C-alpha cells in the first residue's frame, strides 16, 4: 500500500478496540458497546446509519480496509464531507431524501442577503443532472466539489 | 389531660420568666456602659453618680439572680409533670443543680460597690463579665417562638424525629432571612468588640485609643485588610484582634456559601433559557447552510464562466463558510447535551409513565 | 373536659393535617400520604402497626379522642413509653412477642457489669405474673411502673 | 385587540424615554465632575466657566426631572389599558406617587450656583448626590432589551411562570458574558470609586490625596492587600475604604464559583479521559504478568541449577514484581469504580429499554 | 494457622515499640527546648547543666536510635512470616535498607557536646533537626488503633479493598472529630512555629525577638492580616513567615468546606421546614381570597348606590388585593416546585412499588 | 491514502519545528536576562562583552524569526493536504496572514545594539518584550503531546466529538499531575514576577530594590498578607504588584477546589466506615437496654424492702439511664438514614434486577 | 384587523414553536411536546384543561385566531383572568363548578375582617342570577367586573 | 488448636456479621446482603464463584474452620494467592481455564524484553506435569511456588 507499516501497526490497536472478539470485522452490537460505554444512548436505527455511510462492499458489516477509508477522514482537522452531509440536511425538512424546488426558494430567499427567486429557477435547473425535478445528494455534492 | 393543660401552663410562665430575665440583664449592661463611661469623662467630680449606678447596677442583677432561680423552680416543676413524680428529690440531679451553680454565680458578676479616670484591675474584668449573661439570648429566643408549643409543628416533627431545640431554630431564622441576620449580626459586633478593645487600650495622655480608632480598627481587621495605621498596643488588645480575625474569617467561609447560592439560575428559569438558545442557535444554522450555496454556486458560476481570479476568491469564502458551520453546529449539538443531560429525571418519569400503560 | 378550649381549637387544625377528607377519623391510607409527603417510605404492615398502638375501641381507624392520646405523650420532651418499649424489642431478637429465659440470662449477663445468673432466675420468677414461664411486655412495662 | 398595538406603541416610547433620560444623567455625571476638578486645578481665574458649567448642569438636570414625568406619565397609560380603565384617578396608588415623588427628589439634587480651591460642605455632597442617578441604569437595560416585548420569549415564559424583571436579565447578561461584564464592572468601580475617595481626601499643600494615590490605594483594598504606604485620612475616606474591602469579600466570593466551574471537565471529555486510561491500564497489567514470569521461570531455572545467589537474587525480583502488579490492579480497580459510578444514569436508561422489550 | 497467631504476637510488639520510640523522641525535643532556652536566659553560668543535658540528650537519641533498629527487626520478622520465607537475605529489600539508613540518619541529629547566650551556627541547625523526628507519630497513631488488627474490619475491608493505611485513619480521625483535631492542631502549630521564629531572630541587646513578639507575628500572618508592627529580619525568619503564610491559605480552604457542611439542614429537618411553610401558605391564599370578596362587593355595594368617591377608593383597593393574590399564589408554587423537586427519589422508589404489583 | 501519510510526515516536520523555536526563545530570554544583570553589576568596564551578547541575542531572534516561517510554511502546505488544493493562494487566508504578520513582529523585538548602570527607557521595554516570546510553549505542549496523531485517541474523540486542543491537554496535565504543576508553576512566577520587578524598581545609590527585596515583596503580596516593610515605589512597580495580587486571588480560588476534593472519603471507604459505626451503635443500643434493667430491677427490689432512699438513689439513675438510651437510639436512626439516602442507587439496580425476573 | 403587520410577523414564529408539523392547528400532543422539554410533567386532564380553556370554536385544537386571543392575556404584565380564575377554585374546594352557600359562610366570616353572617345572605341572593341557589363562575366574574 | 483463645473470641463476631441467622454457617443469600448493603453489586455466579474458592469440604456453604483459613489470607498485608490467581487470569483470555500455548507464545513474547519464541517450548514442556499440552492452573502455582 501508499501506506507506511507503522501506521498500519498502529491502526490495528484502532480497530480492535471496536473488534473486540477479533473476529475481522464490527457489527453494530460491538459498536454499540463502546457507545454505551462512551455514556451516550443510540438507538438501533442511529447505529444502522452509522454502518451504512462507510460500508462499501455492502455487507452489513465493516472490515479493516472499510476502517482505513473512515479513519482518512476523521485523522484531518475539518472533515469537508460531513459538514456539507448535514448542511444538505439542515434543508431537507421533510426528510425524503430530496430537496424540492420549494424547500430550496424557502431557504435561500428569506435567509441570506436578498437573494432572488429567478435565480434558483435556474440554479435548479443546472443542478438536476438526471432531470428529476429536484435537487439529490449526489448532485449536491458534486456542486461543491466543482 | 391534667398532664397537658399544666403543661402548657408552665410553658407559657417560663416564657414570661424567661423575657423579665433578658430585660433585667440588657439593663445591667446598658448600666455598665454608663459607668465605665461616665468614669473616663467625669472622673472624680461625679462620685455621687458613679455610686448609684453601682448600686443599681447591684439591685438589676439580684433580681436577675431571683429571676433565674424562678426559672429553675419551674423547669423542675415541668419535668416532675413529664413523668408523674411526687417527690422533687428524684427529679433534681446533679449535673442540672451543678448547672444552676454555675449560671447563678455567671450572672452574679458586676462591679459592687466597695465603698484618676482609668477602672481598676478588678472593677474592669467584672464589668467585662456582664457581657457573659448573653446565653439568655437563645433560651428566650426558643421560648419565645411557638414551634416549642404549637401542636403542629409537634406532631409533624414526632412523625420525622427532629426533636426542636436552639439550632433547629437558628437554622429556621437562618434559612428565612440571610440579610437581616447577617447584617444586623456584623453591626452588632462592630460595636461591642470596639467597645471591648476601647476598654483593653486607653490612653489619658493623648487620647489615642478611643472609639474613634477602635470603629476603624476592628472592620479592618475582620475584613483582613490590616493597615497598619492603628495597631493594639496592650496585651489584651491583641487578644481580641485575633478573635475578631478568626470570627472575619469563619464569616467569609459562611458568605462564600450564601454568594454562591443567589446567582444561580431557578430550576425553571434555566429551562426558559435554553429552550431560547436553541431556537437562536436553530435560526444560525439555517443562516449559514444559505451561506454555504451562496458561496458555491457563485464558485460554480465563475468556474464555468472562468474568471479564475473570482474563483480564487470565492473558493476562499466558501471555506471559511464551511468554517463557520461547523462552529456554530459544535455549538448546537453541546447545548443538546445540556438539555439531555438536565431533563433526564423528568425523562425517567416519563419513561415510567409509558410504564404506566402495560397493566391491561 | 379538662383540657381548655383555645387547645382544643388548636388541636383541631393539627387532627386536619391528616383528615384531609373531614371524614372524622384516620386511616392508614391518609397517614401514609403524609408519611410519603415528608420523604419517608413506610410499608404497609409499618403503617398498621402505627395504626395499632393508639387505636383504643380497636375499629382500625383514629378518632379525635384517641388522637389527643397520642398528642399527649409526643407533646412532651421524653416520652417515657417509646423508650421501654423499643428497649423490649432490643431484647426480643426472635420477634416472638416474649422474652425468654435464655434471651434475659444473654444479655444481662455478658454486658453491663458482671450480674450473677443466679439473680436472673429470681428475676424471672418474680416478673412472670402469669406463670408463663417467661416475660411478657404486660409485665415488664409494671415492673417499670414500680 | 386594540389593548395590544396601543402596548407595544407605549413600550416603544417608554424604550425612548428611558435611553433619554440615561443620555441626559450621564451628561449630569459628565458635566459635576469636570467641575469639581476644574474647581481644583483652576482656583479663582476661571469664574465665568464655573458658573457656565452649573448653570448647564442646571439644565440638563431639569430635562432629566421632565422626562422622568414623561416616563411615569407613560406608565400609569399602560396600567390603564392593561386593565381597561378610563379614570386614571383610579390607576394611580398612593405607594406609586410616593415613589414617583422620591424619584424626583433624588434626580433633582445638584450643584446649583447660588452665586480657595477646595468645594464647600454642601456643594460636595451635592455634586457626589448625582451619583445616585444611576437608578436609571436597569430601567434602561430590562426595556432596550427585547425580551419585554417579543412574543416568543413571552410565551414560553407564560408556560412556565418565570416572570422577566431585571434580576432575569441580569442573570441571562452574567451567564452569557462572565468576563466582560467582571472586568468591565471592576474597571468602572476602581475608578469611580478612585475619583469619590479623591474627592473626600485632597489636601492642598502637599499634594498628598488625589488619584496617584487613590488609584493605588483602591486596588490594594479591593484585593484585602492593605500594604500601609497610603492610608485614608478624613472620616469620609474611612466610610469608602471599608465599603471597598465588603465589595471586595463579595467579589472573591463571586469569583470562587466562576473559576470553579471552567477548569473542571466537560462531561463528554471526562468519558474519553476515562476510556483512555483503562485501555492504559490494560497495557501495564499486561506487562506486569509478563514480568511475573519472567522471574518467576528464571527463579525455577536457577533452582534446578543449584546457583544459590542466582535464586536469592531472583526470588527478591519476583516478590518486588508481584508487589508492582497489586499495584497496578488497584489502580485499574478504581478506575473501574469511577467509571462504574459515573454511567449509572446512562444504565438507567439502558435498563429501562431493555424493560421496553417486554411488551409482546 | 501458626502464621496468624505468630502475626498478632509481633505486631503487638511493634505497638510497644513504636509507642516507646515516640516517648524517647518526644522526650529529646522536651530537653533540647530546655537547653536552647537556658543557654540564652542563662549564659556561661550554667555550663555544667548545658553540659549535662547535652549529655542527655545524647542518652535519650541513642535509646532511639536503638529502637528504630528494633522496630525494623520486627517488621522484617514480620515480612518472612507473612511470604513463608526461611532467609532472611531474600526479605531485606534494597529500598527498605536505603529507608532504614535515612530513618537511622534523621533521628541522629542532635547538639552532641564537642566540649555569649547566642547558639552556634551548626548547634541552631541541629537543634532544630531535632523536629523532623515527628515521622513517628503517624506510626504510632496507626499501631495504636486497633484497625491494623481487628478481625471484623480486616474482613469487610477486604470485601471492599480499601487497604487500611495512613490516609484512612487521618480521615477516620478527621470526620469524627472535626474540631478537637482542627483546634488543637492550630494550638500546637503556632506555639511551635512561634518557638522556631523566636529561634531564627533572637536580638541580646533590645529584647526584640522572642515568644512576645512571635505569638503575635504568626496568628496574623496565619490569617494573612500582617499588620506590620513586628516584621522578622533575617532571611530564615522570612523563610518561616511564608510557610505560615501557605499553611493559612491551605487551612482556610480546608476550613471553608467544614463551614459549609454544618449549616445545611439535616435531610429530615429540610421536609419539616417545606410541610409547615406549606400550610402557612395555604392560610395566607385563603386569606387573600376573602380580601378580593370583601372588596369587590363594597365596590358593587357603592356602584349601585353610586357612591363615586367610595367606588374608586374601592376599586384602587380591589387592583391592589389582586396584586398581593398573585404574589402570595407565585410564592406557594415556587415552594411546591422544590417540594416536587426534592422528593423525586421517593416517587421513583414509590413508582417501582406500584409497579411491584404487576406480578399477579 | 496518499493524503494521510503526508499528514504524519508534514506533522512530525511541525513537531521538531516547534521544538527549536522554543529552544531558540529560551535561549534569547536567557541571555536577556545575562545582559540586564552584567549591565548593572559590570557598569562601562565591560562594554565588548555587552556587545557581544546583544549582538548573540540579534542572531538568536534571527533563526527564531525563520523558524517561526518555516513553521506557518509547513502549517499551510498541511491546509492543502487536508482539503485537496493545488494553488496555495486559496489556502492562505486574510486573518492567518495577520496571525503571522503579528506572531513575527512579537518575536522580533529585542535589544539590538545601536552601537551608568541603568538600562534605557527603550532597551528596557524592549527587554521586557522578550517574554512575550512564551505562546510558543503552548504550541509545542500541544505537538510534543501524542494525543494530536495517536490514532486510537482520535477515533474514540471522533465518535464522541471532542476536538484535541490546548484547553484538552491542560485539563489532562491539570487532572492527571495537579501538585508537580502548580508547585513548578508558582516557583515559576515567583521568579519570573520577581526579576521583573527587579528590573522595575532599581535604586543604585542605596541597593534597596533588587531581587533581595522582591523575592520577599512578591510572596507576601501572592499571599494577601502585604506587610508594608518593602513597597513598591515606581509606576511600574505598581502595575506588577497589582497584577500579582489578582494572580494570587485567582490562585486561591483555584486551591480551594484542589483542596476540597482530596479530604473527601472514597466512595468505598464510606461504606466501611457506616457498616463498622453501625455495628459499633448495635453495641451500645445493647450495653444501654441492660443498664435500664440493671435500675429498674434495683429499684423494684428496694420497692419492696421499703429502704427509701435507695429508692430515690436507683429512680435517679433509671430517669438517667432511659435518658442515654434515647440519646443513642437517635444517633442509631440519623446514621440509618444516612445510610438509606446513600444506597438508593443500588437499591434503583436492586429493584431493576428483581424486575428484571419478570419475563417468564 | 387592528393589529399591525409586523407583529402578525412576529406571531407567527410565537405560534410556530407549537405548531411544529406545519398544520395550522395545535392539538394537546404538540402541547404535551414542549411542556415536557421545558421540564414540567403534566397529566392528560390537565393538557385537555388548558386546551379547553382558550377553544373558541369547540373543536379540540387551538388555530391561530385562537391564540392571539391567548397571547392578548400573556402579554400583559397582570393576568387579571386568572387572578380571579384561580380564587374562583381556592373558595370551591369541593371541585363542583359551584360555591354554595356554606362554602362561602365559612370563608368569609372566619378569615378577612369579622364579616357578618347576616351579609352573606343579601350577597348570595344578589349574586345568584338564575336562582341557582348557589354562585357559579359565570356571574362571579361578572360581580367582579361590575 | 495452635490459635489462643482470645482470637477465637474475637473471630466469632467476625463471623456473625455474615451468619446472621445464628445457623452456623453462610450461604450466598448471607453474603449477597452484606456484599449489596456496602454498596456493590454482584451477580449469582459471582458470589457463587467467591464461595467456591475457600470450600474445602464442597457443601456449597461456608463454616467456621472454613472461615478461618480465609481470614488467614485476608489478614496479611500482601495476599501472595490471589496475587497470582489473577496473574493467571490475566494471560487466559479466552476463559477455558487453561492457558494454550498460543496464549502463552503471545504475551511472554511481545511483552517484557524480547524473549524468544524457542524458550516457550522449554517452558512449556517443563510446566505440562500431566502431559496435557497446555498449562493448568494447579502447575501454575507450583511453578511460582518452586
Ligand atoms: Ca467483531
Ligand atoms: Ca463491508
Ligand atoms: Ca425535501
Ligand atoms: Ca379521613
Ligand atoms: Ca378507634
Ligand atoms: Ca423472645
Ligand atoms: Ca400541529
Ligand atoms: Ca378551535
Ligand atoms: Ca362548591
Ligand atoms: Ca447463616
Ligand atoms: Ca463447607
Ligand atoms: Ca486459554
Ligand atoms: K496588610
Ligand atoms: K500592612
Ligand atoms: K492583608
Ligand atoms: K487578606
Amino acid at each position: 500500500d501508499q501506506l507506511t507499516e507503522e501506521q498500519i501497526a498502529e491502526f490495528k490497536e484502532a480497530f480492535s478496540l471496536f473488534d473486540k472478539d477479533g473476529d475481522g470485522t464490527i457489527t453494530t452490537k460491538e459498536l454499540g458497546t463502546v457507545m454505551r460505554s462512551l455514556g451516550q444512548n443510540p438507538t438501533e436505527a442511529e447505529l444502522q446509519d452509522m454502518i451504512n455511510e462507510v460500508d462499501a462492499d455492502g455487507n452489513g458489516t465493516i472490515d479493516f480496509p472499510e476502517f482505513l477509508t473512515m479513519m482518512a477522514r476523521k485523522m484531518k482537522d475539518t472533515d469537508s464531507e460531513e459538514e456539507i452531509r448535514e448542511a444538505f440536511r439542515v434543508f431537507d425538512k421533510d426528510g425524503n431524501g430530496y430537496i424540492s424546488a420549494a424547500e430550496l426558494r424557502h431557504v435561500m430567499t428569506n435567509l441570506g442577503e436578498k437573494l432572488t427567486d429567478e435565480e434558483v429557477d435556474e440554479m435548479i435547473r443546472e443542478a438536476d443532472i438526471d432531470g428529476d425535478g429536484q435537487v439529490n445528494y449526489e448532485e449536491f455534492v458534486q456542486m461543491m466539489t466543482a | 389531660l391534667g398532664a397537658l393543660r399544666r403543661r402548657k401552663r408552665l410553658l407559657e410562665q417560663e416564657k414570661s420568666l424567661a423575657g423579665w430575665a433578658l430585660v433585667l440583664a440588657g439593663t445591667g449592661i446598658g448600666l455598665m456602659v454608663l459607668h465605665a463611661e461616665m468614669l473616663w469623662f467625669g472622673g472624680c467630680s461625679w462620685a455621687l453618680y458613679l455610686f448609684l449606678v453601682k448600686c443599681t447596677i447591684s439591685i438589676s442583677t439580684f433580681l436577675l439572680l431571683c429571676l433565674i432561680v424562678a426559672f429553675h423552680a419551674k423547669e423542675v416543676q415541668l419535668f416532675m409533670t413529664d413523668n408523674g413524680l411526687r417527690d422533687w428529690r428524684v427529679a433534681l440531679t446533679g449535673r442540672q443543680a451543678a448547672q444552676i451553680v454555675l449560671e447563678l454565680v455567671v450572672c452574679g458578676l458586676h462591679p459592687a460597690p466597695v465603698r484618676p479616670g482609668f477602672l481598676g484591675q478588678g472593677e474592669a474584668l467584672l464589668s467585662l463579665a456582664m457581657l457573659l449573661r448573653l446565653y439568655l439570648v437563645p433560651r428566650a429566643v426558643l421560648l419565645r417562638s411557638g414551634v416549642l408549643l404549637n401542636a403542629s409543628y409537634r406532631s409533624i416533627g414526632a412523625l420525622n424525629q427532629v426533636r426542636f431545640r436552639h439550632w433547629f431554630v437558628a437554622k429556621l431564622y437562618m434559612n428565612t432571612h440571610p440579610g437581616r441576620l447577617l447584617l444586623g449580626l456584623t453591626l452588632g459586633l462592630w460595636l461591642t468588640t470596639a467597645w471591648v478593645l476601647s476598654v483593653a487600650e486607653r490612653q489619658a495622655v493623648n487620647a489615642t485609643g478611643h472609639l474613634s480608632d477602635t470603629l476603624w480598627l476592628i472592620p479592618i481587621t475582620f475584613l483582613t485588610i490590616g493597615y497598619g495605621d492603628v495597631v493594639p498596643g496592650t496585651m489584651w488588645g491583641k487578644i481580641v484582634c485575633l478573635c475578631t480575625g478568626v470570627m472575619g474569617v469563619c464569616c467569609t467561609a459562611l458568605l462564600v456559601a450564601v454568594v454562591a447560592r443567589k446567582l444561580e439560575f431557578n430550576k425553571a428559569e434555566k429551562h426558559v433559557h435554553n429552550f431560547m438558545m436553541d431556537i437562536q442557535y436553530t435560526k444560525e444554522m439555517k443562516e449559514s447552510a444559505a451561506r454555504v450555496l451562496q458561496e458555491a454556486w457563485m464558485f460554480y458560476k465563475h468556474t464555468r464562466r472562468k474568471e479564475s481570479h473570482a474563483a480564487r476568491r470565492h473558493q476562499r469564502k466558501l471555506l471559511a463558510a464551511i468554517n463557520a458551520f461547523r462552529q456554530v453546529r459544535l455549538k448546537h449539538r453541546k447545548l443538546r447535551e445540556q438539555v439531555n443531560s438536565m431533563v433526564d429525571i423528568s425523562k425517567m418519569h416519563m419513561i415510567l409513565y409509558d410504564l404506566q400503560q402495560n397493566l391491561s
